[PDB]
């Protein structure tokens, strides 16, 4: 590449590796939970994509952002009220076994109460 | 004069069987052996040895080193000494001077025939390697035999009276000597001593 | 007096866990250190890797 | 870029070592060949039919491990030491 | 002698998990990177148990 | 808070090593309790406090509640009653 | 040396058969790192079967030298 | 402008004003910061660059 | 490195080919087998280049510092 | 400018023989005439990928046990 | 010297005679490891035992 | 030319990309690197155990006598080890001592022997097994940068470090006896300068 080229791809990829030169740096007086896994992860992020599949076509439609807003803050709400006790249990999970079992309890709310819900009030707008 | 000595190496080493089981008056009069470097500070008691005056000279012994560093890239952490204070003998008071500071006490006992002793003892954390390819692992042993005293205490009648503040002391006060000297292991320095002995000369 | 009231509530809850079958211990409930799991504390980061993007 | 870590005798040592880890390899991969670790017989014997693959075992063995060193020995081609 | 021990306890547990996670053989992902992880630390909570019964009076 | 795994079960452990005829199993099997609304009923009632708070005790031995209602009657009667004495 | 090397062949063999227990019972998973309870009770049971054959074997070359030397 | 000068226009000093347009592009950061490297302008590929969402407030 | 570990890998790859030769048939010694020998030490010893490639690029490509091209 | 002491080569290259041998075993790259066929050799790069991964994630397990065990 | 190859063979023989305890104990126990025959196990054993013994003279060698 | 902001970023963004790119560098290299500690940095605080808690503590002494009548292993007093099996072994002039297992033996002899930590320059050591690495750069470089991380390249006092405490907790879990426990007590506390710019904690 060009002088310039590879002064732009340095600086690309610095900016990346912001985690891989924080990893080092640790402090020991921390309450240090389980991580939630990967392939738990892949779920949530899959429930949340059912909900945005779900809400698409009604905001899409709706012209006004005030209406578009007090959806988003309406859902957010009832989404909030589980992230607390995801985290809640999550953070008290002493194994990887417990932090599984709270992230399949938090993607299966959201898939059944948070889908009818979401229905429930689009329905209404 | 049976010449039964018992051999404190291992677990004994960090922690005494006198100072486990507290029975200091069982094991008093007692040959032991031991292992480890002694250290650089001396202290002097005055007493008399066959009517002539003098002072007995006594010296800290490192009988086991724990390390508690785990960042050992990061810092050089101090270790955790377990030292007993041992009595290298009498000297007399116009040759006082003539001690020698950090003094070549015995010479170092041979270094083991097995290889695999060359490594960080579990117990002592000493390692015997004559050239230890990590410099601060580096350690230097000898081996000395002495038995194991009862720290004296106060004693007026008897002119065993000790003024710290002017370094005057008539009586070994096992405890001051360890806080002086700022060894870890003060409990067992307390609990008691070892006198080393030696074949007559 | 004092106990009466509190001692039928806490009553009234136990009869109602036994009527619905739920034996299970309640909420709020703090075992010994002998019925309680150890925390795993070993924790391994994967590894670090440039984004595709 | 082979470098002088042992002694000699050390060093024998080593490869005897290495030797009898590979006599038990040997040993087992014979057995299970052989099929001589089976649930269905019982008795500390060795019947002539196992006794056979066993002889054929240790024929095949010795005449092909002092050439199978020098073959590997002669394609790694270690550089020599100093 | 003990840093041996523990190399063994190391190796021994590196192959049985490995065994146990490249299953399949197909390339891991970053999910695997953290499977290796935990039957590591069931291999270690075995041996804990095993060793503990071993050693348990009579 | 004690996920279904890392539950122990205790209250069903005692429930199981009671008696065959017991009030508890009645209660499992569905009998419902009414606390007395006359003063006749609770003036009898008074006296069952110990039995209950024994028999909780043994149900849901650790629970926050039931452990902290103990120590607050057991302190209470201490005091009561050195009080009475003195 | 002796006591150490006996030392060190037991805690091998504590270590191997730990291993040999640990996938007979199959505990060795990915999807999570706790043991269950049945996990346990094989290991266990591993463990004691161990323990028996080990101390019929050494009974009886006690009682008898039936080996060839 | 997202965040119009006409809330503290009348003072020549701004000090208000930088203060409140700081704390907008913060809000707004808080959302994005570490999606920049990733789906934004500091995506190694160049030429499928996204603005960042808070450059106007920045 | 020592010349213990090159004997290493010769038993490693030795007990390897005795498995693929004898393993399935376990039959007697004879000329063709010296040549099923020569064979399975070129492909194991391929085997080994191309696993040792892929093991050393793998970890040199997986980042460990910021990347300087100075 | 970074040194490499003796136990450190060896180290790495008993992690490349163990690579190798579980490889080898599990791809049966000994079935063939010297040459390494398009899937064998596909099947060893993926294997060497997953050792690497894993030798690195084993390592670093096995020092935050020692760790955790320190302090 | 003498007495350092006795120690030597001990130690061999030691391992030796435990590995191939595991080996028959790995392939004969069965049942998620909660079932084996304690006969058996030591037919296997001395069989093996055999087969080490005349294996070790022809692959332990010191060329 | 139109100056609007979002096209106008496009040319911002590359300059902007550049300046944070040597803002970072300076940051890892000499900002962060010296005001920061790794690993967990923290105060040990020892304490001796007294005589008042040494009472009855530590009812077993020979760790050894625990191991051979529980170890599931053959019992090692018959005499038939002496002369069980015969091996062509000879010039044993020095006690020699032997490592169980087939793959961890080699590493463990290594790590024993103190001419295997001398410390070699990648200009020596560029020759693998089967490997050239001489003529194969590309290879070379990955070799070198495989060997900076350092959890593959580590010092000898973090591997015996690393060995000790892995041998304490296998005999711990095992034997359940306290003698191989730290005999000291550590009191940790972390002692972290927040008067820093560089580094926040959470």
């Amino acid at each position: 590449m060009d002088t310039i080229q590879k002064m732009n791809y340095e600086a690309t990829v610095n900016m990346g590796r912001q985690d891989l030169i924080t990893r080092e740096y640790t402090f020991y007086s921390d309450y240090e939970f389980i991580p939630i896994q990967e392939d738990r992860k892949q779920q949530m992020e899959d429930a949340l994509n059912n909900l945005h599949k779900i809400i698409h076509p009604t905001v899409t439609q709706l012209k006004k952002k005030a209406n578009v807003q007090e959806i988003q803050d309406r859902v957010f709400r009832k989404l909030q009220g589980w992230e607390g006790e995801l985290n809640t249990c999550v953070f008290s999970a002493k194994n990887v076994r417990d932090s599984n079992f709270c992230a399949d309890r938090f993607t299966n709310r959201i898939n059944t109460e948070g889908v009818e819900f979401v229905k429930q009030i689009l329905r209404e707008y | 004069a049976k010449d039964q000595p018992f051999d404190v190496d291992g677990f004994d080493a960090k922690v005494y069987p006198w100072v486990r089981e507290n029975n200091v008056n069982d094991w008093e009069y007692k040959l032991v052996k031991m292992r480890g470097y002694f250290k650089d500070q001396r202290f002097f008691v005055r007493r008399k040895r066959d009517g002539k005056e003098g002072f007995l000279v006594f010296a800290p012994f490192v009988t086991a080193v724990e390390r508690v560093n785990h960042r050992l890239k990061q810092k050089d952490l101090l270790p955790v000494e377990y030292s007993v204070f041992v009595n290298l003998g009498w000297v007399p008071v116009e040759n006082k001077k003539d001690v020698e500071l950090g003094g070549e006490v015995c010479p170092p006992m041979d270094a083991p025939t097995d290889s695999t002793l060359f490594v960080n003892d579990t117990f002592t954390g000493f390692n015997p390697d004559p050239a230890n390819p990590e410099d601060t692992e580096q350690v230097t042993l000898t081996e000395i035999t002495g038995i194991v005293r009862r720290g004296e205490q106060q004693d007026i009648l008897a002119r065993r009276r000790n003024w710290n503040k002017e370094g005057i002391y008539n009586w070994v006060d096992l405890d001051y000597m360890g806080k002086i000297f700022r060894l870890f292991n003060l409990d067992a320095i307390n609990t008691a001593y070892i006198e080393r002995v030696v074949p007559s000369f | 007096q004092k106990y009466y009231t509190h001692m039928e509530h806490l009553w009234t809850v136990h009869v109602n866990r036994l009527n619905q079958k739920i034996l299970e211990d309640p909420l709020y409930t703090f075992y010994p250190q002998e019925l309680n799991v150890p925390k795993h504390n070993i924790i391994v980061p994967t590894i670090f890797r440039d984004t595709p993007q | 870029s082979t470098r002088k870590i042992f002694d000699s005798e050390e060093q024998s040592f080593i490869r005897l070592v290495d030797k009898f880890y590979l006599g038990l390899s040997l040993t087992k991969l014979c057995a299970q060949s052989c099929n001589l670790l089976r649930n269905d017989i019982s008795g500390s014997a060795l019947t002539q039919k196992e006794k056979d693959c066993l002889s054929i075992c240790y024929n095949n063995i010795e005449k092909t491990q002092s050439a199978f060193y020098a073959k590997v020995k002669t394609t790694m081609n270690l550089p020599a030491v100093e | 002698m003990e840093q041996n021990t523990t190399q063994v306890f190391s190796d021994l547990a590196y192959k049985v998990c490995f065994k146990v996670i490249n299953d399949k053989n197909k390339p891991f992902v970053l999910h695997d990177e953290q499977r290796l992880a935990n039957c590591l630390t069931r291999y270690v909570e075995a041996f804990n148990v095993t060793s503990e019964y071993f050693f348990r009076e009579r | 808070m004690i996920l279904p795994h890392n539950n122990r079960q205790l209250a069903r452990q005692y429930f199981d090593s009671l008696p065959e005829n017991d009030i508890n199993r009645k209660y499992y099997e569905g009998l419902k309790y009414e606390t007395p609304k006359t003063f006749f009923g609770r003036f009898l009632n008074q006296f069952n406090i110990d039995a209950k708070l024994d028999t909780l005790s043994k149900f849901y031995t650790y629970q926050k509640t039931i452990r902290a209602t103990q120590a607050e009657l057991q302190e209470d009667r201490k005091s009561y009653l050195t009080n009475s004495l003195l | 040396s002796d006591k150490r090397k006996i030392q060190h062949e037991g805690i091998i063999a504590l270590i191997n058969y730990s291993t040999l227990c640990a996938q007979k019972c199959d505990v060795l998973k990915g999807h999570d790192d706790k043991i269950t309870d049945t996990e346990e009770q094989c290991l266990r049971v591993c463990a004691e079967k161990i323990r028996q054959t080990f101390e019929f074997t050494n009974d009886i070359y006690l009682k008898n030298p039936n080996l060839t030397k | 402008t997202v965040v119009p000068t006409q809330t503290f226009y009348q003072m020549q000093d701004y000090y208000m004003l930088c203060g409140l347009r700081f704390e907008r592009w913060f809000r707004c950061d808080l959302v994005y910061h570490d999606q920049r490297h990733t789906k934004f302008d500091q995506v190694k590929n160049q030429k499928n660059y996204k603005t960042y969402p808070c450059y106007r407030e920045y | 490195m020592d010349p213990v570990l090159g004997d290493v890998i010769a038993t490693r790859i030795y007990k390897a080919c005795f498995k693929h030769v004898y393993g399935k048939n376990m039959k007697a010694y004879s000329e063709k087998d010296e040549a099923k020998f020569d064979q399975c030490l070129t492909s194991y010893v391929e085997s080994y280049k191309s696993v040792t490639n892929h093991f050393i690029t793998y970890l040199g490509q997986l980042p460990k510092k910021g990347l300087s091209l100075d | 400018d970074t040194e490499v002491s003796n136990h450190n080569y060896t180290q790495a290259v008993a992690y490349l023989n163990r690579a190798t041998s579980s490889c080898v075993k599990k791809c049966d790259s000994l079935n063939n005439n010297g040459s390494l066929s398009s899937k064998q050799e596909s099947c060893l790069k993926t294997c060497a990928e997953n050792h690497a991964i894993a030798t690195k994630i084993h390592a670093e397990y096995i020092r935050k046990l020692a760790e955790s065990k320190y302090l | 010297e003498d007495n350092y190859a006795a120690d030597v063979q001990r130690q061999f023989n030691r391992t030796a005679f435990d590995s191939l305890y595991k080996i028959c104990y790995n392939s004969l126990v069965q049942k998620n490891g909660s079932t084996i025959d304690f006969q058996k196990q030591i037919d296997c054993h001395q069989r093996l035992i055999q087969v080490f013994a005349k294996i070790a003279p022809i692959v332990v060698k010191v060329e | 030319t139109f100056g609007e902001l979002q096209t106008a970023d496009d040319y911002l963004h590359v300059l902007q990309l550049r300046s944070q790119n040597k803002w970072v560098k300076n940051y890892w290299n000499r900002s962060l690197q010296e005001t920061g500690k790794t690993n967990k940095a923290h105060v040990i605080s020892p304490q001796e155990q007294l005589r008042l808690s040494l009472i009855n503590q530590y009812k077993s002494l020979n760790l050894s006598s625990s191991i051979k009548h529980n170890a599931p292993f053959i019992n090692r007093d018959l005499y038939v080890f002496d002369d069980l099996f015969s091996y062509n072994l000879g010039d044993i002039t020095t006690k020699k001592s032997l490592f169980n297992d087939k793959n961890s033996f080699l590493t463990s002899y290594s790590y024993l022997n103190n001419n295997s930590w001398n410390n070699n320059e990648f200009d020596l050591i560029d020759n693998l097994p089967f490997t050239t690495l001489f003529d194969n750069n590309d290879l070379f470089n990955n070799y070198k940068s495989f060997f900076q991380d350092s959890i593959f390249n580590s010092p000898k006092k973090q591997l015996s470090s690393d060995s000790k405490q892995l041998f304490k907790h296998i005999i711990y879990r095992s034997i359940k006896n306290n003698i191989i426990q730290d005999y000291t007590k550590l009191v940790k506390h972390e002692d972290f300068d927040e008067y820093s710019r560089w580094i926040k904690r959470s």
